[PDB]
Order: C-alpha cells, then structure tokens, then sequence
C-alpha cells in the first residue's frame, strides 16, 4: 500500500502538539517553528470543527523555512476520509479548460459528502459444485455446498447463478464472495488445503455489511452532467461543465443534508506558489470564497514586494490588496544551529544513514554556511562514497569528498563570474577556442 | 450542522412599507440611501415591464456591494432567476466571450410550467400481448397492497417493457404522461423459488397503484437554447459511459433564438407558461475587456434583456484592452451613459462594532464587552474584514482553555498568531532576502 | 481519382510487416454499485449494445440462409453488418 | 562498415572498482572529477532507494555534458529506463506543458512483471454456429453459440463459445484449416496461418504455412514483461483491448493527448503496489535527462519544484551552458545557468572543465580511429593546433572531407595538403563572421 | 513540359577528381562552392556518417539554390531529398519539434527486398461464391497456359480485383502475389455469343507458353516516416495523404528503430540516408535551433543542408543579433560553404543558357545589352526580360529578338531602383507609413 521510495517530507507524520494545542520542541518529525505550528493547529481545529467555510490563510516566509513542511503536517494530521487537494500555481494554465473553470474544479474537489449504506453479502469456501443438464440441455439444475468455520449449507441454484458460476470458473476449495442483488461474484483466493492463499472465513455466511462512502462534489458534478460519463474522471476531459448542473447539485445536496441521508465533510485546498496566478484568478478567488460550499484555502508564497502577474505594478507577496484583505497570515522564520542539526539528524534516521558526531557537526556548519537543502542532499550522497571504501559509518572524509565533488549555489556563481568568456551570456556571445 | 460563510446574517434589505430603511434590521446596519435605491430597483424588477436596465453600484472595498446584491436576491424570492457572476468567467477557450455573455444574458429569463405527475406502481400480475406481426395493445395488471388495477397500453410502452426484461411478478414503475418504465425488482413473495438467485427482492408498495400529484417546473430560456442545439444528437435517458465524441460548446445562431422565442410566445398565449424576468449580476466589472463592453451596448437593447447589476471598486483607472483611455470605475464612457450609479459609503466605529457583534451572534460565540471594544479598535485600525476573520480563532483558543466566552487574552493571542496585510508588509520591507 | 490504391500496390503494402504493438492493453474502468441490478443491466446494455456490436461485424452465411429461405425474412429486414 | 554520428566512441564512465577514473578509459579523456561524481550518481541510482534527486551539469560548450549523460545511460544498462529529452519538447499544441512534464516523469519509471496467460490454440477442424429462436427480437443477437473444435499434437478439444468471442474470431477472418491462437485474459484472437497438413501450393494470398502447436490445447504459460507507469496510465485513459463497443471504437478514433487526472495515477499506483506485494512485480526507477534546460519557462520550473517532492519521482539530470542569464518568461530575474534560485537549492551542481591541447589531440585520435581513418603525425599536429585555434568540433568534423580528399587521390593517408584543402573549401564561424563584417550586401 | 527557374541545372558538372569544369552541365563559374558540394555529395554517397550540418551562405542571386538543385540532381534516383522552407515548421496541429522530427525522418530511405510470384495465363473458369448479403466471398480460379493448367483458391481481395476490371473466360491476365495486383493483358478466345452490354474492343494477344508460376525478386524504397505513420494507428495510410498525423508518440519511434535494426541484421532491408535541405533557415525560432543541435547527434540522422542570405541580424525568439541569424551553438557544429558574386562573362553565359532553355533566338547586341542591364541591375531581372522580349518580338511576326523589343520591354516593366526612384518623388500619391495620402489631383 502506497508505494514510495523516500520522500523529501517523509519524516513529517503530523503536527507535534499537546492536548492544549501547545507545540512540543520535537514531535512527529517537526522541530522548531512554535508559533507557526500553533497557528496551523488552530487552522486544523477550524477544519475539524466544520462549522465555518471559505476562509483563506497565507503562509509566507523566506525560502527553505518549512512552509511545505507545515502543509504536509496539516495533511497528515487530517488523516483519511477528509479531502485534501494540493495544486501548484502553474497547473491551471490549461489548453482545454479556462482558468476560472480549473479553479472551480479544484474548489469543488476539496469538499465531500459522507454517505452510509449497507449491503448483504455471502462469504465462504466452496465445498462441492454439481451442474446437471437435461437430455436436451434446455434447463440447468445445480447444487452448491459452501461452508465457513462455523456452519455449512447447501443451496439450490437457478439458471443465472449457474451461468455466473460457469463464467469465471469456480472449483472446490475456492473462497468466493457473492453479491445476490447485483450478481457479481469475486474469487478471494484459495483456502489452505494442500491435500493465492487466504484463510477460510469465520462467523455467519449471510452478513449485512455497512460501507461508508465519501464522494466529492466534482464527481457528482461530472456524473450529473450528461455531456460525459464517469470516465472523464480518469481521462480528464470534462470540458467546461455548465453552471446549472452545479445549482442542481447544490440544491440536491442541501435537501439530502436536511433529510439526514448525507453529511457534508469540508476539506482543505492547498495552493503552492500562489504568486504565479493571474489577476483574473485572484479576482475569481475573491468571490468564490463566500459560497456556502467552499473549503478552507491554504496559500504559500515566498516573494517580497514583486510584480503581480498580468499587471504592471508591484504588490506585497505578489498578491493584490483586495485578496490580502480577506486573509490571515502565518509567518515562518529562519532556523538556528540546533534546529538545523536536529533536522539533519532526523533526515539521517529516515535515510538509514549512520553518522559520526564530527560528520554531523561539519554538515551543520556547512548547512548554516550555505543551505539546509544542500546538506540534506549531501548526506545521502556521502553514504555511497563511504560504501565505496567498504565501511558503514559516514566519516568526515566522505563529507569532504562529497563537498569537493558537488558544488552549491554561491560557489557555482563564483566560478562562473571569472570564467564568463566561456559561458553564453544574455547577448549570446561565447568564446569556444582555447587560444586567441 | 450549521455553516456560515461571510453572509447569511443578511436576510433582506430591511425596509418598511414606505420604502424607508431602518438602522439595524434585516442584518444590515448603516447605508440607508443605497438600501433605499436598491429597494426602488427591486420594485422596478417586480413590475415586469422594462428590459435592458443597467445599474452600477460603486464604492470602496468592504463597503457592502455584494451584500446589497445578495439582499436583492433574497428580496426577490426564489422564483425570480438570479445569476451571479464574476467578470473573469467570460473568458473561455471553447467559444468567444460575446457568446458566453449572450448565454449569461439568456440564463436570467425564466419560465414557469404547471404539470401533473401520474404514476402507476405495483407488481405485474398479467402481461398479455395480442396481434392485430405487429401487436395492437398489451394489457398489464398491476397489484399493490391496497388492491389491483389493470391497464391497456400502447405498443411503444410494450417495447419499453421488453427493453427492461419485465416478467410476471416484477415490481415496475410506469409514468402516464412521459411513458417511462422502470423495473424496481422482483417481488418479495416470489423469493423462495430458488435458494440462491441473482435477483433482488423488493416488498409490495403499501399505497395505491394510482398516484396523482401537481408540480411546477421552473426552466430558463438558456435551457431551451441548449436543448434545441445539441450538435452530436439527442442523448438517451441513461448513459453511464460517455458519448463517443466529445460535444463542445458552439456559437448558437440567433435564428435558433428567434425560433425559441416564437415557440415560447405561442405557449405563453395559451396560458400554459408564465414569464419571469430576472437579474444578472456581474461582480468585479473592471476585469472586462473593451470588446465585451462594446457588445454589452447592443445586448442591452434587446426586447428580452434582464436587469443587469454591475459592481466595481476602482477609481480613475485605465480600461482593459486600452492604453490611453482613463475612465471612472474602469467602465468606458460609451457604456457609462446607460446606467444609474448607486454610491456606497464607508463605515464608522459604531457600525463596525455592530457588524462584529452581529457576526459573533450568527456564529454562536459569546464575547465580552472589553473584547468587543478591542476588536472594534482593531477593526478601525487595520480593516473591517480582519476582525471578522479573527473572530473564529478567538473562539477556538477560548475553547482550548475550557471556556465558552472570549476575553481580551484570546484576542491578544490571536493577534499575535495571525497578522494583517500592514504588519506583513512591514516585515516584507525590513527583510534581507524574500521575507 | 485512384491515386491511393496505385500507391498501395506500387510499394507492396500488402506484404509488409508490423513494427509496433502497444505495451499495455486495458478494458474500460468498471463501475460498481452494491445492491442494484438496474446498474448491472444498464452497464451490460451500454457495453454490449446489440445494434452496435452487430454493426461492427457480420452474420454467418448459413445463418443468413436460415433467415432468408427457411424463415422468409427479407434482406432489407436484416440487421446491417 | 558501420555508421557513426558524434558519439559511440563512449562506452561508459570507465572507472575502477573504487570509483577512481583512469586517464583514457571508455573513450573518455580527462574530466576526471565529473566522471567520479557521475559514478557516485550511478551508484545512487543502482541503490534503488531515493526519490526526486536532481543534479545539474554546468559547463561551457564542447565540454562533454551529453557525453557524460550517455555514459550514465550506458553504465546503468538497458534494464533501467533512460528518457532523453530536449527543453523544446515540452511545448505541445495538444496538451499543456505541465502534463507533458508529468508524462515524461511517469515514463522514466520502469516495471518488470511475470504474467500468466491462459491460452487455447490449435488447428480449426469444425466451425458450426447455432441460431436463435427469434433473431429479429431487437434484444439479443442473431446466433446463440458457436461450436469450435480444435486439435493439437496429442490433443483435441471442443469448445462452446458465447457470441462475443466469436465476433473477434470472425473479425480475424478464420476458416476451417487455419491455426489460431485464443488468449483468455482479454479475449484477443490471433490467426497464425494455414496448417501444413494440406496442400500449400494452391493459394494466391501470400500466406505462410505453420505446423500444429505442440502440447495440449489449454495451457498456462509465464511471460515476463517490461512496462512503465506511463504505459499503464495511457492504456487506462484510452481503453483499448476489451471486447466491448467502447474498446472497439477506441481503436478507430484518432489518438490525442489528454490531461490524465491524479485519481487515475493513484489507482494505478495502488494496483502496482498490490502487484509488488504479491511477489509478481518489481520496481526499476530510472533517469530523466533534460538537455538545454534554459529553454524552459518559469512555469515549468515552478511545476518542477512541486514534481520533485513526490514519492515516486525518478532521478533528474539537467544540463546548461549559460552564465548570468535572464530566465525565460521573466524580465528581471538574473540567475546562474538560466535556472531560478528556487530550483538550485534542490540541486547538486557538477562542473565540467575546458580541455588542453594534448586532450584535443588525443580526442581527435579516437575520433579518427573510430571513423576507420589513419592520419599522419604532422597532419594530427595541424589538426590539434586548428582545434585550439578555432573549436574542437570544427577540427572533429573536418576529418571526413580530409578522408574524401585523400581517397580521391588514390591514397589511404591523410596528409597536410588535404587538411589545407579542407581549410580552403570549408570555413568556420570566425572566418565567416570576418567575411560578413567586410561585406557590401550581407555577403 | 513547363519551364522552371532552375530547369537548366541537371547535375553538378564535376570530373573524376572532383574538379569543376568552367562551363558544364548547366553550371558555370563558382568553382570552390561546386567542389565543396561535390565533396558533400560523395560524403552522402558513402553513407558511413550521419548528422552533419552544412551551411551555404552568400549574397542574394548567387546560386545557393542552384547549388542545392545541382546536388539533388547529382544525387540520383531512390535517394530521399527533402526540400523545405523555414516557414513551414509553424503549424496549428503540430509542434515545431514534432514537425522537425518528421522532416528529419522523411530523409531516410529503407530499401526492402521482397520475393514475389508472377502468374500469367488464360482463364478457363471463374467460380465465385458469395453470401446473401455479400460480405463473405470465396471461390476457385482455373488458369491455364499452353503447357500447364492448375486450379487456385481465391480470397476477398482477389475476388474484388477480379470483379472490377471484369474478367471473363478467354482473357489473359497477369497476377502478382505479393502486391495483389491483377492486370488484364487482352483476350484470345474471341467468344461468339456476346451479350451486347458493353463496347469492349479488347486486344488480341497470343497464348502464353512455358511455366505458369515464375518467381522474381523486387526492390522498393520506403521512407522511415511512412513506417511511423503506418504503424501509428488503424488508418495511418490515409493520414499519409491527408496529413492528419498528430504528434506521434515516442514509443512508436523506439519500436520502429528497433525493428529497422532487426531488418538490417537479417538482410531484408538496408538503410539509405538522404539530404534534408532547409532554405531560409534564419526564419526559425531558437527552440528549433536547440532541437536541431541535439537531433543532429542521433544514429538515424540525414545530412542537413542550410541556405542563408543574411548577415549579422536578429535571431528570432531572442533580442540579440547573431551572424547569419543563427546562434553560435548551431554555428559550432556546422561547416560553411561561401559563395561569391558574379562577373560579366558569367552573367552573359547564364543569360545565354537561360535563352537556350526557353528557346529564344537572341541577337548579339541584344545579348550585350542584356548583359549590361544584368550587371547594372540584378541577374533575375534580365533573366525575366527574355520571355517578355520574345512575346513582344512575335507581335512583329519575326522569330528573332532584336534590341528594339528588349528596349520596349525595359520601358514597359520596371526594376527596383526605378520603382524606388518613382516612389520617393511622389510620396503624397502613395500611402504613408502613418497612413496619410492625397487622393485628389487638385
Ligand atoms: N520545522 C521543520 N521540521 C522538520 N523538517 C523541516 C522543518 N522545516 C523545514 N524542514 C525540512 O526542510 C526541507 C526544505 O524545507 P521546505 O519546506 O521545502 O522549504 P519551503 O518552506 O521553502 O518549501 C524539507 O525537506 C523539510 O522537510
Ligand atoms: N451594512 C452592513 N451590515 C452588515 N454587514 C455588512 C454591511 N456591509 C458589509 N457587510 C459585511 O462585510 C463583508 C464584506 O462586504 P462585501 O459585500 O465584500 O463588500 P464589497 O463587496 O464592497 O467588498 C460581508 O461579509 C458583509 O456581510
Ligand atoms: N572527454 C571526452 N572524450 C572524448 N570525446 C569528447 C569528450 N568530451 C567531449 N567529447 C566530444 O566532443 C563533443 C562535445 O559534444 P557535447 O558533449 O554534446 O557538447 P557539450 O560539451 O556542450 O555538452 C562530442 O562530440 C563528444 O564526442
Ligand atoms: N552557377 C550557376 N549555374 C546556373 N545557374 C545559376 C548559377 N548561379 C546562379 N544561377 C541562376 O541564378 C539564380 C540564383 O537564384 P537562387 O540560387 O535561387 O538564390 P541565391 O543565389 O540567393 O541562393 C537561379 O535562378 C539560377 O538559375
């Protein structure tokens, strides 16, 4: 389940918080940033309460300060069965959808409906199957013996059950699941009988089982529109769904909640790099947040006073002031030496790399000096240099060798700036020849 | 249970029978003149005599333009069509922007049809076709818990019955007017014919076979336009898997529109349909190109144009698509002649305090008096929307300390945790690299 | 008006070999509704529409002889193939 | 004899067992530290544990960056998928650039599955259909069942088919006396050809004649297949392979790139993880190579910043020859190598160095011995001085006109005079520019 | 046929030692460029190396396209020569890189060896069995020569080829098995009882004698791009003519490369590379140049010839100026053939050759005045004047162009210098760049 090699945020299992929403210094893979974690815990409580809608928050700070780490912590603390959509700023610039339509689809993907239904099921291990044919074979008679670990029974079959058993061959000793009302029979496997391999089911054979469904508003939006089927949820060409089906879906969902047949589960939409949206997207986002079925929007940006896209002026955070008026802003700060070394030790534990104390100190020094991501990339590349000399622990010499082999930002700018005759400039001039 | 999103304390304009507005009634505080002008416009819409009337309401940000348009929509009632819109939605990659404007115009004119639902439901007891090979009629006997009833049927409904594979003992649903046939399932009394079968068993209906009900259908002109202009062809009732070719939005010819108008007028003359004109509302009108602004001039001169309401917060701003045209509110001078402008005023301290108290009441929160004074001072110092957004984290921080009433300390912690635009810009200015 | 068939038989296109085949082939995504035979009936009708699946192939010749001579069904009443 | 084009003298990085590069090994001359860093990257890829690791090959023109990427691909072997790409490929008129980038990301991850196939095969002996009682009833088809009798070497089976398999059998145009191949996973039918048990000299359809298949009729055989994740996504988004009318009509439509949703990717990942948990499939992550990375827009870089943080991402290798250059799509952002500072933080830069005169001389030596040419020593010294004076590449591709001018004088020796004639007939960039400046009408 | 611009150039005019003759094969002068083009021609004919870029540069009206046409005519048959312009890359349904990939793959030919069987003889009896609807078709054919007579079996395509091009008994047909082509050679029986339905006057041919079935080996050249388009989808053979080949995937190209290498490894097919010619290559985006720089390094890459008549000008897609309008990375991997302007004797020889091709009997003094006006003005103007002078000369009903008709044609039709001289003194009559004009004459 959920195959993954190692992620860059794989150590974050949530927000480290107490029962009084106080952040521990080291919990759940998150260290430091006490005020930002407290604010994100308040936002998490806002989402889990579910009584308010359409509030936008902004996580702003310098680069490499843990904004995406905060978003991943909120997403892991939400758990399953709550919608979480994560998009980038450049994702909505489509050739087949308008920008407002893509933003609308991303908005309605983040709110879901919890529907609870029950179905009656058959589960057991097949003992013996008899199919009988007549002289002409016009009618078919049958008997099926099926057992669990507690009972055993024999059923008399009709024509459509016999046809459904002949199709998708079922032999003796197979564990199968039968849905009577739909006629779908699945082979769970084979029982443990030497004389795939699953165990024989226990308890009753006729079980009424309850399955809790959660379906987003965008799925019912696609299915209710007749212009395409449910295969557009996978192929991805929905093609500018009309508004009137969305008002029908809104009214139907409202009366479903009134009757008690459904519950509304709002979620979080996360927009990473929100400064790359046009001003039309910002103006749509301003008026899309006052709807009753609107999620809580999280935006993350790292710019200063920069040019807003599609305009000719400059704005704080790259966003216009009317969008910033409806936002509450969480500010992240830079890290210390101890926080950097704790981050590097946690990244060592997740990458299964054993480090010396001196190697950790050198990594902390070069991480304070250059970048946190540079040391977090150097630590995994030092282990291969250590393993080429056939030893397990990563020492100082491996870190110095990796620091010599792989450059960083400021050093690369420094070697470029006194060798610029060999590189292609903004004017397209270069010197390739060695002499003259 | 109950959700709240930036509104829903606004219930109406809050006017008396003379058209004058009270101070605090209907969820509105302040702004008497804009509310009275909007009530006059609501009366004009209810008169149902004029077409192509354009109103612009202008003012600063967070002054109450969208609340006024929502109050118009609540005062008109659910019967009148109301089509809210943002100006950025008129740009699409499928059709031109003028065609999208035409569709949004025609979405605001509605119709009311009075129809009757007639339903036969029960267990099939007799199914006897007969030849007149072509069958002339089939006789179906239906049974419920309150008796049985037999029906003659046309052969088309027998064809639809043969589509659904209906045998003796199935519970079916027949609609008399449309002719739709739905098979609910085999009846519960025939459930022990086999020990195991692929058929679902449903009980008998406990009511009568015959059911009669009067209903009202509300459609718009755009529904008839898109129903009469399917390019691929008429879709069936049920298509779980998609159409083989993707149907794309097209440029609907005005000949189709005049045919739809002719048919609708013919049905109106017979007393079947009722014409309900409505309101088209375009928020952030400064985000329109000049070509849409030119097309609005001819679109307002049609005989079936609705009442159009526009909003803007800009000042003397260059019109989009132009480079040397400076016009008030971002609206070009050719179009600005055709409207009537309703001015909207900023608020005072006491109005801000009353708005904050009303928002705390609708969100089911209790606040202290000193917390209310601090929130009012914060609202006058930063913005009105900041205190309204900061009201709910104050309630959460009061909840985590096992209390039910917000005090000054929770407001101080919420002010510490979350910033406004001014303090964020102050941090942005005095920073080394990118905040 | 017959350039294409002349280009077909000029370059020996009925004796060339196929060079590409796809890597993965899949049926459409199954939709499951628990406890409803109507969904199964509608899905089986959409996937295996008899008019359309009959239109994309033929009828056996002896079966056509059983239609036309032993049953008196005219050729214009055949499901077209 | 063979065909050579600008490469194929490079057979790998040419390192030792400890990671130390030799001076001349694998067709490489010099660039020792770059080759050692590339060997460390090769070991990291072969470890099969890391996701979203990005390196950047930064240097001048003609310093051997594409050669190093080719050596990476040759050292990893053909089992690991390698996806070469230029920066201009991502601008498609059918779909957005973000989807093309994610498609190449999923195309850079491989898979190896051992698949069991249920197979019926043999020579068709009897083909007899049975009719329906009311064939014009509107619902239900014309026939009910088709009896097919197949025979093999020591075996004969008779099968009763539903109509749906028979429609594929009829579409394959089978008859009595043909060897067929029915597979039961998708219902696909392959018609092999006529059986050899009859006469083979009385046909006009240029068909080949096969004998009977050995073994029984019903088999279960194991097949090892190598697929990528993008193949699974493409096969699921445009479904062909079933016997339903959606699948048969999917083959006849013109193909078009669509925006594959994230839901399909998560479901394909879940199915692949369930396959791996059963001991059936194994995962082979690979390398995506993007050349001329300065041709990308700011939006593609901003999407790369998020695409590298996924948990299934491959190892990405970039290359650029740019100094302080404005990023495309921006007007004021000056950044090293034309790559924005948000991406440089997630990168490890490998720097390539210019060459020396002796390195130019021996590179010309290997390029001469690969193109099956022999030169004199004085002509080689002239070519090395020429490569230092103008460019390495201009000295590299002057070899073939020299060889042609040597051949046309009935000699198998490249001499100084042939190199002088190649100078007289072909120019370089500097002399052409010098002609262009002292010209009347842009000569 | 019709007369084109370079209709007098069929070849390059080179000796066995790659030394150009002063006037041969329609080409006169330009010795160094002709020698370099002959070297590139032998470089193509060897077929041992791939992906080499050649740039031809010089002033306008110099003979760059003449050199490209000479290379194409000296290339010979069954070698692909794709000649495109720089403006054709930009398309509404194809990307620029995809269009460049298709233009690259058009220039590589694959020569496939095939084994066929030929059958000729008189038809004795045709039996055709068909269904009631008409889909399933089968039958037997009894063909006969003087010595042998066998019975064959027929399929759907063979019956379709028999029905159209109606064959009766007594006709002599020729059948090719691997191509599926039926040609009727004539009739021999001369059947008496003819139903008078058609107006056939079929030829009387003799009885074919000898072997009925003969084998032969045939060779045909197909392009690589045709194999991708055929293997791309179900009806790609239609897309080969309609041009509806939208963005063929990379997996198709990989599998086609693998199968082409497999066919080469057995001896069925061999690879014949060709020349891709790009005229006006400066009319290209910088993304096209960045793609070309890395598409020249592949195994299946043709030799690319480019022509430019541009100096240090702006490179498209950028905001700087570069030599020949091309970036320095593309100019690094190119060898450059330069072309120089002409003399008076070369211009006289050019005009005499173009007069010989267009069949115009020019006088001596008419040729001298044409040379004079071709050395003051451009060469193409004096080349265009010859047909007009001829058409003026036939109005006087004499088949010899004098200097009077040449003077009349020079008076009637203008040069560029006379046109700018007339425009620049009457600027009110013509529409200004600011859009102002004077229409009234008073
Ligand atoms: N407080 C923290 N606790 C644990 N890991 C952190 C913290 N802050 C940053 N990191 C790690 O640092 C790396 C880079 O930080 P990131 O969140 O990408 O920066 P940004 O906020 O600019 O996106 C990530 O892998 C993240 O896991
Ligand atoms: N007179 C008023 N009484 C109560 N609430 C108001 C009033 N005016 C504005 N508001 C509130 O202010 C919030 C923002 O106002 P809004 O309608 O967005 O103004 P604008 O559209 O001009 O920005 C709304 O949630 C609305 O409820
Ligand atoms: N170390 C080396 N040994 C041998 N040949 C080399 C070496 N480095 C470069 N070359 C050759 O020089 C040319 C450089 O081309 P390429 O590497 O594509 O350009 P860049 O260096 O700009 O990436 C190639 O033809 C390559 O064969
Ligand atoms: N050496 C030559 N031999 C024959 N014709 C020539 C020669 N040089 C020029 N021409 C003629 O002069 C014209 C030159 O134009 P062209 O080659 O199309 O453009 P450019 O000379 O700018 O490359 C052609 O029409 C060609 O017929």
């Amino acid at each position: 389940k959920s195959l993954s090699l190692i992620a860059a945020h794989s150590h974050i299992t949530g927000l480290g918080l107490d029962e009084n929403l106080q952040p521990r210094p080291t919990s759940e893979g998150m260290v430091g940033q006490l005020q930002a974690r407290r604010a994100a815990g308040v936002i998490l409580k806002m989402v889990q309460n579910g009584t308010i809608a359409g509030r936008a928050v902004l996580v702003a700070g310098p680069p490499s300060t843990g904004k995406t780490a905060l978003a991943m912590g909120v997403s892991q603390s939400l758990g399953k069965d709550v919608p979480f959509t994560a998009i980038a700023g450049s994702e909505i610039f489509s050739l087949e959808l308008s920008k407002t339509e893509a933003l609308t689809q991303a908005f309605r993907k983040s709110i879901g409906i919890k529907i609870k239904e029950e179905t009656e099921l058959i589960e057991g291990e097949v003992v013996e199957i008899q199919i009988d044919r007549s002289i002409t074979g016009g009618h078919k008679q049958g008997k099926l013996t099926i057992k669990t670990t507690d009972m055993e029974t024999i059923y008399e079959l009709g024509n459509k059950m016999i046809d459904g058993l002949t199709k998708e061959k079922v032999l003796a000793g197979d564990v199968i699941s039968i849905d009577k009302a739909s006629g779908k029979i699945t082979k769970l496997g084979r029982s443990f009988a030497r004389s795939r391999f699953v165990q024989c089911p226990e308890g009753e054979l006729q079980k009424r089982k309850t399955v809790v469904h959660t379906v987003s508003l965008h799925e019912i939006d696609v299915i209710n529109s007749r212009t395409q089927g449910f295969l557009a949820l996978f192929t991805g060409d929905t093609g500018e769904i009309r508004s009137e089906v969305r008002d029908q879906i809104n009214t139907k969902v409202a009366e479903w909640k009134e009757e008690g047949k459904a519950e509304i589960v709002p979620g979080v939409l996360f927009i990473d790099e929100v400064h790359m949206l046009d001003i039309e997207c910002f103006s749509f986002i301003n008026r899309a947040l006052e709807d009753e079925f609107a999620p809580i929007v999280m935006m993350a940006t790292n710019r200063g006073v920069s040019k807003t896209r599609g305009t000719n002026y400059k704005s704080p955070h790259g966003l216009p002031l009317d969008l910033l008026d409806r936002s509450i802003i969480i500010t992240t700060k830079s890290y210390n030496e101890q926080e950097i070394k704790t981050i590097l030790s946690i990244r060592a534990q997740e990458e299964e790399v054993e480090l010396s104390s001196d190697a950790l100190d050198l990594l902390t020094k070069t991480g304070v000096e250059t970048s946190l991501r540079y040391s977090s990339n150097l630590i995994s590349v030092a282990q291969q240099i250590a393993m080429k000399r056939k030893n397990n622990t990563v020492e100082v010499e491996d870190v110095k060798r990796a620091y010599l082999l792989f450059l960083d930002s400021a050093r690369s700018v420094k070697y470029v700036q006194e060798n610029e005759s060999q590189y292609i400039d903004d004017q397209g001039n270069v010197q390739i020849s060695i002499a003259k | 249970v109950t959700r709240t999103a930036a509104h829903t304390h606004i219930k109406g304009l809050g006017l008396d029978e003379s058209g004058v507005a009270k101070r605090v009634e209907g969820g509105f505080v302040g702004q008497i003149e804009a509310r009275e002008a909007c009530g006059v416009i609501v009366d004009l819409i209810k008169a149902k005599k004029m077409s192509g009337r354009a109103i612009l309401l202008a003012g600063g940000p967070s002054t109450g333009k969208t609340a006024l348009a929502l109050a118009i929509s609540q005062e008109l009632g659910p019967k009148v069509p109301f089509c809210p819109l943002v100006g950025s939605e008129l740009y699409s990659v499928e059709v031109k922007k003028t065609e999208t404007l035409m569709e949004n115009f025609r979405r605001a004119i509605g119709l009311r049809i009075k129809e009757t639902k007639e339903v036969y439901e029960g267990e099939v007891t007799e199914l006897t076709p007969e030849d007149a090979k072509t069958i002339s009629h089939v006789i179906v006997g239906l049974k419920s818990a309150k008796g049985t009833k037999t029906l003659r049927l046309d052969p088309t409904i027998y064809e639809s019955i043969q589509r659904e594979k209906v045998s003796i003992g199935d519970v079916i649903y027949i609609e008399a007017n449309t002719g739709a046939v739905k098979r609910v399932g085999r009846s519960d009394a025939y459930a022990t014919e086999f020990d195991l079968e692929t058929e679902e068993y449903v009980p008998l209906p406990k009511g009568e076979v015959h059911k009669k009900k009067e209903i009202v259908q509300d459609v718009t002109l755009h529904d008839l336009d898109v129903a009469n202009a399917r390019p691929q062809g008429g879709q069936d009732v049920i298509s779980m898997m998609g159409q083989l070719l993707k149907p794309k939005k097209t440029e609907i010819t005005e000949k189709l529109r005049q045919e739809v108008n002719k048919v609708v007028a013919k049905y109106i003359d017979q007393g079947v349909a009722e014409l309900i004109p409505g309101v088209l509302f375009i928020d952030e009108v400064n985000m329109l190109d000049i070509e849409i602004f030119t097309y609005l001039n001819k679109a307002l001169e049609s005989n079936i144009a609705p009442v159009v309401v526009l909003a803007s917060n800009r000042g003397m701003t260059t019109v989009r698509g132009t480079e040397d045209v400076i016009s008030p509110h971002g609206v070009p001078p050719d179009l600005i002649d055709r409207l009537l402008i309703v001015r909207t005023l900023p608020y005072d301290k006491d109005e801000i305090r009353t708005i904050i108290e009303r928002r705390a009441t609708v969100e089911r929160l209790q606040v202290e008096s000193s917390a209310l004074d601090l929130l009012a001072t914060m609202g006058t110092e930063t913005s009105l929307r900041y205190a309204l957004q900061l009201l709910a984290p104050c309630g959460i921080l009061a909840q985590t300390s096992n209390r039910k009433e917000i005090v000054v300390n929770d407001v101080n912690e919420a002010k510490l945790l979350f910033l406004d635009a001014k303090r964020s810009t102050k941090i942005l200015e005095t920073s080394a690299n990118y905040l | 008006l017959n350039v294409e068939k002349h280009a077909y038989e000029r370059e020996y296109l009925n004796c060339i070999q196929r060079g590409y085949h796809p890597n993965v082939s899949a049926p459409p995504v199954t939709i499951e509704v628990l406890g409803s035979s109507h969904v199964t009936n509608s899905i089986n009708n959409e996937l295996f529409d008899p008019l359309i699946s009959q239109a994309l192939s033929d009828i056996p010749a002896i079966t056509q002889y059983n239609m036309h001579v032993k049953k008196g069904i005219p050729v214009e009443d055949f499901p077209k193939t």
